[PDB]
């Protein structure tokens, strides 16, 4: 519930990690750059950002942190409990568009 | 934190793509950030770019879709980035 987490990371770090590592679904937590409190959710994808044999596209969700809940509609406790929770069924990352928390990065 | 992109517009777009430009601010900048996505989605794509680029193209997007493109100032003494200007545009 904490080896998941990389603390302060960029997101251009984060997909070189998860892009070279290149199995789909792996994901990480960040904090996020661009808001402090705030994290970023991770994730490697199945689809190729081009043609056949080029790296698989990585998305990152923005997880909102205010009065000590964390929010992506639900909130929860901590970081673990929202984690655990897309783990399930995943994250709609765009319009119909989902990605799935299978692997953690270490 | 007031030094932040002073404009964002979009050049020249096709369906599934967007050319966008920013204006420096007043401070010198590093690197910017530039992150795309769907309005009232939590996922985005992020890219950088270096500080003496003003102008970045915006692929693979779906035709018919209003994205929120975000473009942040960022240095390397800073922890955290500048402050960001946004846009929406649908394609």
């Amino acid at each position: 519930s904490e080896r998941w987490y990389h603390g302060h990371m960029s997101g251009g770090q984060a997909e070189t990690l998860l892009q070279a590592k290149g199995e789909p679904w792996t994901f990480l937590v960040r904090e996020s750059l661009s808001q402090p409190g705030d994290f970023v959710l991770s994730v490697l994808s199945d689809q190729p950002k081009a043609g056949p044999g080029s790296p698989l596209r990585v998305t990152h969700i923005k997880v909102m942190c205010e009065g000590g809940r964390y929010t992506v509609l639900e909130t929860f406790d901590s970081l673990t409990d929202l984690v655990e929770h897309f783990k399930k069924t995943g994250i709609e990352e765009a319009s119909g568009a989902f990605v799935y928390l299978r692997q953690p990065y270490y | 934190v007031s030094s932040v992109p002073t404009k964002l517009e979009v050049v020249a777009a096709t369906p599934t793509s967007l050319l966008i430009s920013w204006d420096a601010p007043a401070v010198t900048v590093d690197y910017y950030v530039i992150t795309y996505g769907e309005t009232g989605y939590p996922g985005y794509q992020e890219f950088e770019v270096p500080g003496s680029k003003s102008t970045a193209t915006i692929s693979g997007l779906k035709p018919g879709v209003d994205y929120t493109i975000t473009v942040y100032a960022g240095f390397t003494d800073q922890y955290y980035y500048g402050s960001p200007i946004s846009i929406n545009y649908r394609t």
